[PDB]
């Protein structure tokens, strides 16, 4: 039949203290056991496999399946339990090349290997471990014995084996061959040039001639494929690249599992159909779900919905990368903590696009936001270019100069230009520096009952006014952001006020513009109506005056 | 020469961390200086039987490439080795020299071979671009630079090298702290940097070659909480003083506010101002020369790790505390002048020599950033050859303001 690869083996062991695997072979039906001898015979014969006497004492159990179409049998070796004694192997790929990173040649023909792992010896020291047996009509006698000469399917060190094999068989060419890409995944090669058709059929065939000197082989100019490659859910056309189409369904009734496949699709479409959004569909599926369970449609995931199926609606493709040129990124906002972006190196053909939808903690601004979706695509770039884009973004540079230099946590966004795209990022209040004369000062607190969780909230104020709200099922913290939202309530356009929640001061100080927090949405309404507020911290429990005096009134009936 | 055998902490494996991408610039340049170490016998490729790996960057330290790699994790794993079985002891005389030159030395350890059954535990990975091509293996047959072990192994080597040196100067202290020796006189700086050219001479017959040129440790004193100074003092302001004298006491014992409370009794309007009685006055001027001593009580522990905290303050400014337990502060102090990543990097870079000088050890460090910013940016404005370990916090809200 095939080759078996003349390069060296990759010595393999077993986890330090493990001996291999001796698993039962189960009693088989005589149609399964003649099967398998006809199976394994033919392997024998090809150099795959070899007979063992009785003395190795390892053994991996062996089956025979046929589907109810078909008449061709095949052999199934369940190497679970050898699979736990293999060593750890280095892991395979870091990651997949995305079509975006991929610079465009003049001709791309597609290699696959035959029968990879076949194709490859298994380290002679280590092929006893692969044994298995071949039982007997009624387990009477003796079974017939075999070891792998070869890698194994299915075995944990083939995939790693054949990689690293494929890899120093590829050496010698590359370095003979600089200027033609080959990329390496699973069995196959991507290779690619520059040359004209007929330097390059001249050149795969120096490659398959090469390929072939060490034992493997791949399909002939008749065989191979033509574009567009359709790969990982990709289209690769010649100057271009797309995903593969995606079929939206219409359906009366939406099951989970319809909506999670919808979202998995609309997240694939996202990678160069722009604004995508899943926002109001992944809402849908934050509960207790159940695969067939019907989910009625929101009117917003109707509508998010509906947009999306406008953007699927005509085709749209992405280009490939040129690396004399920078990359350019730009982002916009669409609202409730959604963004979406696009790269290109040429306005406006997107090498790729994208969206980051993500709360990093309870409560946030579009500033913080922002600077993490830069964050996330200059990491993205760096894996799909090798380095950083140039930015543009909406949001003016004076107010990001305001925000980084006044804010704790250290922040650096790379080289970027402002672009007016509504709605711009903007921080919508600000807390005073000093505290303004001819205002009211609230003193506030807030205290809860750990046993029953009821809870007060109030103000003492220096023009004498006070006030405490009861509470129920509350906790400390709640009771705390409450008496500051008492405070704005009845205050007027102006007011210090004091707490000794550094809790809620540390909230409040970040300037917050959304929260998953309702408390915290409605203290955010108040602070951007008003036109001055000074907040200050006192230590709580020390006698200052006018926290001591709110705080025995909020305590009362709650705590000592 | 016979090699060192290593073993590692008893039921550990390997290090098994992933490589951060680097951009292509940065993967030219790890190329070209592991194809030239191949050359040299120094690294070797390695096959998939070799599930380990530790990650890999390129900084500049000059305009050369230098490679730096991450041994953190085979540091924690093999530190049996390199702190109690091959100590280095660290000299308490270091921290009281007027002048202190660090050398690198890391060199050194690329002539004594790596014994064999530890070496595929340096496994690495230069990766590609896009993942094109699989990602270019190897490991180490030499002392690698930045693993503790090195050191540890050389330390015999070293002193024999530094032997006549150290007879001739007998009040000069050398330190040597992972891929560097620190060096240590109270001589005239033209004297001090005679001798230092002297020590490289010597250095080069066995084939060897944020901060200033020097560093002046017996000059580093610490920053005082400082309380402020004025004529006239608000209710805000006195309220401001407690908040901040209130922390101060967990800190400094004898630390009283009894008298400014007294001031601030009732609800007052913050702007109000209220003039200070005698007692308040006098009370404030006791905390005030409590706060410009040491702090009684407070020893370092060998046993335990060292602590480091960082806060930004603005306009360039960085503060920081070093510490085992929390107010337990075993040094304080500010770091002055970019970008806020760059500053960072910087203040980190200053704190660890320091630390490494004054306890010969590295702290962990509390760092006020986002994780993915910090692991995009550190590598740009790194410089050192060793790593401290480093989390990342919510440094708010006051804890910034107690200080400078
Ligand atoms: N199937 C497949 C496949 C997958 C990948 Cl990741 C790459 C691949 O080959 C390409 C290579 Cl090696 C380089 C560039 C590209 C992008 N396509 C072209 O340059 C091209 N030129 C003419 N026809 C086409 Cl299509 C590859 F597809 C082919
Ligand atoms: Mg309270």
């Amino acid at each position: 039949n095939s080759p078996i690869s003349p390069i060296e083996t990759v010595p393999v062991k077993l986890k330090p203290g493990m001996d291999g695997p001796k698993v039962k072979q189960w009693p088989l039906t005589e149609e399964k056991i003649k099967a398998l001898v006809e199976i394994c015979t033919e392997m024998e014969k090809e150099g795959k496999i070899s007979k063992i006497g009785p003395e190795n004492p390892y053994n991996t159990p062996v089956f025979a399946i046929k589907k109810k179409d078909s008449t061709k049998w095949r052999k199934l070796v369940d190497f679970r339990e050898l699979n736990k004694r293999t060593q750890d192997f280095w892991e395979v790929q870091l990651g997949i090349p995305h079509p975006a990173g991929l610079k465009k040649k003049k001709s791309v023909t597609v290699l696959d290997v035959g029968d990879a792992y076949f194709s490859v010896p298994l380290d002679e020291d280590f092929r006893k471990y692969t044994a298995f047996t071949i039982p007997s009509i009624n387990n009477e006698t003796p079974g017939i014995r075999y070891q792998y000469n070869v890698l194994p399917q299915g075995w944990k060190g083939s995939p790693a084996i054949f990689q690293s094999s494929m890899t120093k068989i590829l050496e010698p060419f590359r370095k003979q061959n600089p200027d033609i890409v080959i990329y390496q995944y699973m069995d196959d090669l991507y290779v690619g040039s520059d040359l004209e058709i007929g330097q390059h059929r001249t050149k795969i065939e120096e490659l398959r001639q090469h390929l072939l000197r060490w034992g493997l082989t791949t399909p002939d100019k008749k065989h191979q494929k033509e574009p567009p490659f359709l790969w990982m859910g990709y289209e690769l056309h010649p100057d271009k690249w797309t995903v593969q189409p995606i079929v939206l369904p219409e359906k009366d009734s939406w099951t989970v599992n319809d909506i999670q496949k919808l979202v998995g699709k609309l997240n694939w479409a996202s990678q160069i159909y722009p604004g995508i959004k899943v926002r109001q569909l992944c809402k849908l599926l934050r509960g207790t779900k159940a695969l067939t369970e019907v989910i009625p449609l929101t009117e917003e995931a109707e509508l998010e919905l509906a947009e999306n199926r406008e953007i699927l609606k005509e085709p749209v493709h992405g280009v490939y990368y040129d690396p004399s040129k920078d990359l350019i990124a730009e982002i916009q906002k669409q609202g409730q903590g959604q963004w979406t972006y696009q790269i290109y190196q040429e306005p406006f053909k997107n090498l790729k696009t994208g969206k980051y939808a993500r709360m990093r903690g309870a409560h946030t601004n579009d500033v913080k936001q922002l600077t993490e979706a830069v964050q996330k695509i200059t990491t993205e770039s760096i894996v799909i270019w090798g380095k950083t884009p140039k930015f543009k973004l909406p949001i003016q540079k004076e107010t990001w100069e305001t925000w980084w230099t006044e804010y704790w946590q250290a922040t650096w966004i790379p080289e970027w230009e402002f672009v007016n795209t509504p709605p711009l990022v903007k921080l919508w209040y600000q807390l005073e520096k000093e505290p303004i004369v001819g205002a009211e000062t609230f003193y506030v607190d807030g205290a809860a009952n750990r046993e029953t969780k009821l809870g007060k909230a109030g103000y003492v104020t220096n023009r004498g006014r006070q006030k405490v709200v009861t509470l129920t099922d509350t906790t400390n913290q709640k009771t705390e952001l409450q008496a500051i939202y008492l405070a704005l309530q009845d205050s007027g356009l102006e007011v210090n006020i004091v707490t000794d929640s550094q809790y809620a001061l540390g909230i409040i100080q970040a300037q917050p513009d959304q929260s998953e927090s309702e408390l915290v949405n409605q203290i955010i309404e108040q602070l951007i109506k008003k036109e001055k507020v000074y907040l200050a911290w006192v230590p709580a429990h020390k006698g200052i005056g006018g926290n001591e005096q709110v705080d025995k009134l909020v305590s009362a009936g709650i705590r000592k | 020469i016979e090699t060192v055998p290593v073993k590692l902490k008893p039921g550990m494996d390997g290090p098994k961390v992933k490589q951060w991408p680097l951009t292509e610039e940065k993967i030219k340049a790890l190329v070209e200086i592991c194809t030239e170490m191949e050359k040299e016998g120094k690294i070797s490729k390695i096959g998939p039987e070799n599930p380990y790996n530790t990650p890999v960057f390129a900084i500049k330290k000059s305009t050369k490439w230098r490679k730096l790699v991450d041994f953190r994790e085979l540091n924690k794993r093999t530190q049996d080795f390199w702190e109690v079985q091959l100590g280095i002891p660290h000299p308490a005389g270091l921290k009281k020299k007027k002048s202190v030159t660090v050398l690198d030395v890391g060199d050194a350890y690329f002539s004594v071979p790596l014994d064999e059954d530890f070496r595929k535990y340096t496994a690495f990975t230069i990766p590609s671009i896009n993942n094109e091509t699989p990602g270019i293996r190897y490991q180490y047959n030499v002392l690698p630079q930045g693993w503790k072990g090195s050191p540890a192994i050389f330390q015999s080597s070293m002193t024999k090298i530094l032997e006549p040196f150290r007879k001739q100067n007998p009040d000069i202290v050398i330190y040597q702290y992972m891929d560097d020796l620190y060096v240590g006189s109270d001589l005239e700086i033209g004297q001090h940097r005679t001798k230092i050219e002297e020590l490289r001479q010597h250095l080069l017959r066995w084939g060897l070659t944020w901060m200033g040129y020097e560093l002046h440790p017996d000059k580093w004193t610490v920053q005082p909480i400082v309380l402020p100074e004025k004529d006239s003092w608000t209710v805000n302001d006195i309220q401001k003083l407690v908040g901040k004298l209130n922390w101060a006491s967990q800190i400094y014992p004898g630390i009283k506010v009894r008298q400014l409370c007294k001031l601030l009794r009732g609800t007052k309007a913050l702007t109000e101002v209220i003039p200070l009685t005698e007692e308040a006055e006098l009370e404030l001027a006791e905390n005030r020369e409590i706060l410009k001593e040491p702090v009684h009580g407070v020893y370092y522990d060998p046993s335990k790790d060292l602590i480091a905290e960082i806060q930004k303050q603005g306009q360039g400014q960085w503060t920081y505390q070093i510490y085992q337990e929390p107010f337990k502060n075993l040094k304080t102090g500010k770091y002055a002048r970019t970008n806020d990543v760059k500053q960072l990097t910087e203040a980190v870079q200053k704190i660890t020599t320091e630390s490494i000088v004054i306890w010969g050890k590295t702290p962990k460090f509390k760092l006020p950033i986002q994780k993915e910013t910090w692991e995009t940016w550190w590598t740009e404005y790194w410089q050192a050859t060793w790593i401290p370990e480093w989390e990342f916090v919510n440094t708010p809200p006051l804890v910034k303001l107690w200080y400078q």
